[PDB]
């Protein structure tokens, strides 16, 4: 299977053999079990060159998993600012949503990427969205006493 | 898949086995003293086959048989200890060869085909010879086939065995004897080649014009039909090479395996054959039911298997169109539920006194007309009870023959089941 | 780097002395093994003295046809220890090829397998050539790849099979043992090439010009087909350079693994250019399996060109007949032709009636079509079990009635398996 070939080269960062994978007709939109698509494995774990190449081969910017995460979610999760740039431009959804209610910015805010949580709001990003508990990325700022945070948040 | 042991009982199984041992000896160019004085490889090919000298064991409870073969032309060839005979005769009493007598004998014949067994590099199977309204042939031969089958289980079961008929012995008992025999038969042997002296007294009669057909004059047609059903076996070729893949091809259902055979084309004793024939002359005496060996026409039937058997030099293409066109043009005659039911085979080397020949072997419902014939005579004396003394006296129960009679009966009617079946 | 070759009943072995004449004359090696002359050594292994052994196992269960490979022109090339015989042959009956004889013989078969793949360094897998029709081929064929995938589970397994042909067909069941294989085998076999033996009987009277071929004539031309798909693991070419590769190009589907090739061309001995020949691979009257790709979808599709042969005039030809015919494809298909090149001529044998070509080419091409195939022997197999005809053959040798509904049903959903790919 070579779906299942360039998840794990999109995943573990072989960009030669991402490329070969796909010169012989890899599934470039391929869902593991939970899922995942390249683009996904790619922007978790910061492959900015192979991030591109899905992209231009016509990877969906927007593919949820089986628990709602976008890759400009696990991007701003892990804190990757050249692919959450990257994902934008190919017109990704900013405010996206996931199982957990978790929009980007949440998870950009909790993990205090704030470099990235200057990105995505000026792609707007809606920092009125709520969570499951009820609470937006300025209600975190606030609740764990970040103060830098909260001033990126009301810029 | 290499050696069959050969056997022959009573009168007409020594008769018409001895003739066939002179017919394919002559063909694969052997002398009476035992010695190849032939010209071909294609005949010394596959001689392992029948030959070591004749692997042939000659049984009778009649001791006169003995020297009526030896005295014969081909008779010094075989093997002195595989004479097997009694001292007196069974005189048509099936019981008597098959319960008292015959099987008391049973056990000497085993002996030698055990010794002819145990030298063959890897068996085939059996064949053996002998008419079935007689005591020996049919009363020992089936007690003798049964104590192979059961000795040896792993082998192939093959008969010639001839139909008595009233237009060649007026003897009543046969009906008897006969069906007795095909209620072995059925159980017992894997193919059985049914040579029906109804059949070959019409054939000399009106066929070959002879006003008094002689057993000679009928045992001509038989050897002639054995050396023809047995080419595949004999010489080197492709299609229905042993015996077991020539059943495996030709008995559909384990009861049906009774062949009717026939060839062509018919000629008499040593007489000239100036003309000889075409191939699609040949091909139209197939359904030309004055070439069966049988009496039985195939148009009262359907075809379930068939094996052709084309003798001499001719064109193989001509044979397939002549074969592949009978067959479509009398569609309704073979069975639809077998695809590819029929099957060629040419052997290079003809027949002795004849330039072109061709043998038509086939499991043909129409056989149960046969069958039918016997059954009636058996019924008829049965149901006088005429000479029952004679076998219940030997140890056999009446109710033995209400069972041989119901059998065959069952057995005329899964012919006529198949016949009247439907692919739809 | 290393194939085995596995030769199983009379076709098997006799097709398989065609091919191995073919690979001797392609990489000049001489009958008694020598060579005046690597890529090559996929196939064969190396004495100590200079000589040339083919990496192959003989098997049938009835000496004959063995004991002809080891009295004739090519008695030295094999190792004794390859060529494994029986006494009692399987008499056209799956049942004794797989279980009543196949079981008496199957351990040393295997054990002599073991022989060669010890010589082997990183060895591939297995190329296998049997009939279907026959019992020995149909029977013996599917116990063997049975335990293969066991003693060998990991690695490629290759048929060659020779779907039958009333033409030459020596048994009524042979529809029967066709489909008792193909059931049994399925799961076992990766990729396998069928051979309908009307379409080559048929080409060997149209183009080779004969009136009642013989099986000679048949595997000759059947051998030069073989060598085409072979050549590129003999050579080191370019497409399909490992056993794997036939899987990743021609097998979308697990169980759809059943490619149609088409060779031109086939001249009489008694040159055309790179884009008639190609035009010929998408003629009927030239193909191996006698069905129509043009009611069928394309899952894939491989040109192997051999010769004389430019680059340029692949790509014009292959822009002819992509654009001038109507080659339908599957959606979730790469919806190109993969094409690979090896430049050495196309070796006939010294004598044969096929004559020496400037170029050739070998499609291989795993269209739906090739269900028709399937549909003839199932409806075949359906007439003669409706009746339970010749079914206590089978039976009596060790045999369930039940496998050959379990086989049917396979088959059946088989031909649903191509008819919903194809819609
Ligand atoms: N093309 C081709 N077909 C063959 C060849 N030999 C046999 N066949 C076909 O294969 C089918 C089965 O015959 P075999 O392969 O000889 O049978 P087997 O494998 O030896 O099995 P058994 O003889 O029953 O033990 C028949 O329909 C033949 O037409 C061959 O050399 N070339
Ligand atoms: N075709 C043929 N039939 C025979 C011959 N001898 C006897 N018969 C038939 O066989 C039956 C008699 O059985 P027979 O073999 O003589 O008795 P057995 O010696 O006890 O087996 C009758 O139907 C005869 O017509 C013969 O030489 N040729
Ligand atoms: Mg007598
Ligand atoms: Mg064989």
């Amino acid at each position: 299977d070579l779906g299942k070939k360039l998840l794990e080269a999109a995943r573990a960062g072989q960009d030669d053999e991402v490329r070969i994978l796909m010169a012989n007709g890899a599934d470039v939109n391929a869902t593991d079990a939970s899922g995942l698509t390249p683009l996904h494995l790619a922007a978790t774990y910061g492959h900015l060159e192979i991030v591109e190449v899905l992209l231009k081969h016509g990877a969906d910017v927007n593919a949820i998993d089986i628990m709602g995460s976008t890759p400009l979610h696990l991007a701003a999760l892990i804190g990757h600012l050249e692919i959450v740039e990257v994902l934008l431009k190919h017109g990704a959804d900013v405010n996206a949503v996931d199982t957990w209610g978790d929009t980007p910015l949440h998870l950009a805010a909790i993990m205090g990427h704030l470099e990235i949580v200057e990105v995505l709001l000026k792609h707007g990003a809606d920092v009125n969205a709520q969570d499951k508990f009820g609470k937006t990325a300025f209600d975190i700022s606030i609740d764990n006493g970040n103060e830098d945070l909260a001033e990126i948040l009301q810029k | 898949m290499r050696e069959i042991v050969h056997i022959q009982a009573g009168q007409c199984g020594n008769q018409i086995g001895a003739k066939f041992w002179e017919v394919i000896s002559d063909e694969h160019g052997i002398d009476p003293t035992g010695s190849y004085h032939g010209d071909s490889d294609l005949q010394l090919e596959r001689i392992n086959v029948y030959y070591n000298v004749p692997r042939a064991i000659l049984v009778d409870l009649e001791p006169g048989t003995m020297d009526s073969v030896r005295s014969g032309p081909f008779g010094q060839i075989f093997r002195p200890d595989n004479f097997v005979f009694g001292q007196s005769g069974a005189g048509n009493n099936w019981a008597k060869g098959h319960y008292t007598e015959g099987a008391e004998l049973v056990d000497s014949v085993l002996d030698v085909v055990r010794k002819e067994s145990e030298s063959c590099d890897c068996l085939q199977g059996f064949q053996l010879t002998h008419s079935l309204g007689g005591g020996t042939g049919s009363g020992m031969g089936t007690l003798l086939i049964s104590k192979i089958r059961e000795e040896y289980p792993d082998r192939i079961m093959n008969t010639f065995s001839v139909v008595p008929s009233p237009k060649v012995s007026d003897t009543v008992v046969e009906p008897y004897n006969a069906t007795l025999s095909v209620h072995q038969l059925v159980e017992n042997t894997d193919e059985t080649y049914c040579i029906d002296n109804e059949a070959l007294y019409d054939i000399c009669f009106r066929t070959l014009k002879l006003t008094t057909p002689t057993y000679g004059d009928l045992n001509h047609l038989v050897s002639a039909t054995m050396s023809g059903v047995t080419t595949c076996l004999r010489f080197p070729g492709q299609l229905n090479a042993d015996l077991r893949k020539l059943a495996v091809n030709m008995v559909p259902f384990p009861r049906l395996h009774f062949f009717m055979p026939g060839f062509a084309p018919l000629t008499s004793r040593g007489s000239q054959q100036y003309r000889a024939l075409t191939v699609p002359e040949l091909t139209q005496q197939m359904f030309d039911a004055k070439n069966m060996m049988a009496a039985c026409d195939p148009r009262h039937g359907r075809y379930l298997t068939v094996a052709a058997v084309f003798r001499g030099r001719m064109s193989m293409k001509e044979v397939d169109e002549q074969m592949l066109n009978v067959q479509n043009k009398n569609s309704s005659y073979f069975v639809e539920w077998i695809p590819n039911n029929v099957k060629t085979a040419v052997c290079d080397i003809p027949p002795r006194g004849l330039k072109m020949s061709a043998t038509f072997i086939g499991n043909s419902t129409a056989i149960q007309e046969l069958f039918k014939r016997i059954s009636e005579q058996f019924t008829a004396m049965f149901r006088r009870k005429a000479f029952l003394h004679w076998y219940t006296g030997e140890g056999m129960d009446e109710m033995e023959f209400t069972e041989a009679e119901s059998n065959m009966n069952d057995l005329v009617s899964e012919y006529q089941q198949y016949q009247d079946a439907t692919a739809d | 780097r290393e194939c085995i070759s596995i030769h199983v009943g009379q076709a098997g072995v006799q097709i398989g002395n065609a091919c191995w004449e073919l690979y001797c004359l392609e990489h000049g090696i001489q009958p008694d093994g020598q060579m005046p002359s690597d890529s090559f050594n996929t196939f064969f292994s190396e004495t100590g003295a200079g000589k040339h052994v083919p990496r192959a196992v003989f098997v049938d269960l009835e000496p004959t046809v063995i004991d002809e490979v080891r009295t004739g022109t090519y008695r030295q090339l094999f190792h004794p220890e390859q060529l494994i015989t029986g006494k009692e042959d399987a008499a056209n009956n799956y049942a004794r090829g797989h279980y009543t004889i196949g079981k008496e013989i199957i351990d040393l078969v295997l054990d002599r397998i073991r022989k060669l793949a010890d010589q082997c360094t990183g060895l591939q897998g297995f190329s296998v050539f049997h009939s279907f029709g026959g019992g020995t081929g149909s029977g013996f064929t599917s116990l063997l790849m049975e335990r293969l995938s066991v003693d060998y589970g990991k690695k490629s397994k290759l048929e060659f099979s020779i779907y039958p042909a009333p033409q030459v067909s020596t048994a009524v069941v042979e529809p029967y043992n066709s489909i008792l294989t193909t059931h049994t085998t399925l799961e076992h076999s990766d990729c396998a090439f069928m051979v309908d033996n009307e379409a080559i009987y048929d080409i060997c009277r149209r183009n080779l010009d004969i009136e009642r071929p013989t099986y000679t004539n048949l595997n000759r031309l059947i051998g030069q087909i073989v060598s085409s798909i072979t050549a590129s693991l003999r050579f080191d070419g370019a497409l399909n350079v490992d056993l794997t590769e036939f899987q990743t190009n021609l097998v979308p589907y697990p169980r759809a693994h059943f490619p149609l090739a088409t060779y031109a061309p086939v001249i009489s001995a008694e040159q055309l250019s790179v884009a008639e020949i190609t035009n010929a691979c998408f003629e009927p009257a030239n193909q191996m399996v006698k069905c129509d790709p043009r009611h069928g979808k394309y899952m894939a599709c491989c040109l192997l060109y051999r010769g004389d042969v430019v680059p340029k005039d692949v790509n014009a030809a292959i822009a002819t007949i992509k654009t001038k015919r109507t080659i339908q494809f599957v959606d979730w298909c790469p919806t190109g032709f993969k094409v690979g090149i090896n430049y050495e001529p196309p070796t006939v044998v010294p004598g044969g009636d096929l004559a020496k070509v400037q170029r050739a080419v070998c499609m291989l091409s795993n269209t739906t079509a090739i269900a028709e195939a399937w549909a003839r022997l199932d409806h075949k197999f359906d007439l003669m079990y409706a009746k339970r005809a010749f079914v206590h053959w089978y039976v009596g040798e060790g045999m369930e009635e039940g496998e050959f509904s379990e086989a049917r049903e396979d088959m059946a959903a088989l031909e649903k398996d191509y008819e919903e790919v194809g819609v």
